[PDB]
């Protein structure tokens, strides 16, 4: 499968040496390769495969978005012909590609497999993201069964790191900041986005006399991006 | 305007 | 030849919106395939095919030299195995396809279509870039060759440079720039490289006083560049 | 310590 003939190690390593030099589509062919060896993924290994699609769906999205703006710009205008939309068409095409890969990726067979929280929570997130992502640029028929995919996948993680995970445990806190970007954003739910951040924000606060220096670091940052979202919103 | 999705540091 | 159905002037406005969204591997084929055209480029079309191919072996030559370090500090150390070598050799062989297709676009048939001296020296300018960039990653029996080959390029393009352009010309500034770097960098030629910039800054701060203010700060950009290495190199 | 070439403003 392109990677098929690479052993898995040397995947991983590429995919590592990938992100050094930012070569964020080859990190994500690596991971998606080293995938397909068929085991389970280490945490380590599973943020790789997180990074590298975040960053190459990242750029998909700021890309979409500036050519959804000239589009609807042109919508206002002299007709510029059908050139704008052909190319939104052609970078949205791609990034759903690259959404429909990774979803493929955890539905054969990453989150039947995952048994741990922290792998479970993580896949799921994932899940929601992606399903996230393709709501951003959907339209038609099947838009409200996206948003309701992205919602289901969340909502599953959520209940297992409320049952398994402290609240200051940092999958925890980051699925729940963007599971409040959903809500803010995609299911037109404000509410229901601030007060899952302030909940999430003040019960992390509650648990942070338990842990190390290091791991204090690590909630506070996402922490931090909660509290910026409570700013912008409120 | 667009809010904070979970990013690395 | 992928863009062989679309409209030239489809795939010029495509080629802006690409560049606005950042995407400069579309960019760069939509203006491959607008000279697959074989009409001429005009001034701000021979620009974005530049600005394409110019961002995308930036980002593979950045990418190269992260690699090389790694490699070269492995080779100082733990055996690692073959794969910070190989991937290395993967995006050097991507960066010298790149180089090859803008040398082919060049060869078939811009440069000898190209009569005037603006869009001739833009080309020749070009075609000493890419092989400079070629040299940079260059070992073999060839290296030699490939250094003559910018060289001669980039020397054909002084020439006409100085016989039909202003001192202050961006296009005359950018070239003897570029050929200061190729002989600092490549050629092992450092005082031949500061004799250039120093000769093209005074030469060019002589001829300000011809300018429009629009073309004042064009000239002055590109002399700051001059000056930026000359304080690098001395 | 590598040196400027020509790049857009
Ligand atoms: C989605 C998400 C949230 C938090 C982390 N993380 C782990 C350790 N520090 C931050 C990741 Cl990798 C991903
Ligand atoms: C290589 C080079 C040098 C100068 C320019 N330029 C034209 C107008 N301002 C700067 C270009 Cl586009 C390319
Ligand atoms: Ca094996
Ligand atoms: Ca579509
Ligand atoms: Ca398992
Ligand atoms: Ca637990
Ligand atoms: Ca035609
Ligand atoms: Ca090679
Ligand atoms: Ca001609
Ligand atoms: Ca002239
Ligand atoms: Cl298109
Ligand atoms: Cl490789």
């Amino acid at each position: 499968g392109a990677m098929g003939s690479m052993e898995r190690a040397s995947l991983i390593q590429k995919a590592k040496l990938a992100e050094q030099a930012e070569r964020y589509e080859d990190m994500a062919a690596f991971m998606k390769g080293a995938v397909e060896k068929g085991e389970e993924l280490s945490c380590e290994e599973r943020n790789l495969l997180s990074v590298a699609y975040k960053n190459v769906v990242g750029g998909q999205r700021a890309a979409w978005r500036v050519l959804s703006s000239i589009e609807q710009k042109s919508n206002e205008s002299e007709e510029k012909g059908p050139e704008v939309r052909e190319y939104r068409e052609k970078v949205e095409t791609e990034l759903q590609g690259v959404c429909d890969t990774v979803l493929g990726l955890l539905d054969s067979h990453l989150i039947k497999e995952a048994g741990d929280a922290e792998s479970r929570v993580f896949y799921l997130k994932m899940k929601g993201d992606y399903y996230r992502y393709l709501a951003e640029v959907a339209t038609g028929d099947d838009k409200k069964r996206i948003i309701d995919s992205a919602r289901s996948a969340y909502q599953e993680a959520m209940d297992i790191s409320k049952k398994e995970m402290p609240p200051t445990n940092p999958i925890r806190l980051g699925l729940a900041l963007n599971f409040s970007v959903f809500h803010y954003e995609i299911a037109n739910s404000p509410e229901e986005a601030i007060s899952l951040a302030k909940t999430t924000f003040d019960e992390a606060m509650a648990d942070l006399h338990t842990l190390s220096e290091d791991s204090y670091k690590d909630s506070t940052l996402i922490m931090q991006l909660l509290r910026d979202n409570l700013t912008l919103w409120t | 305007r667009r809010p904070s999705s979970w990013r690395q540091e």
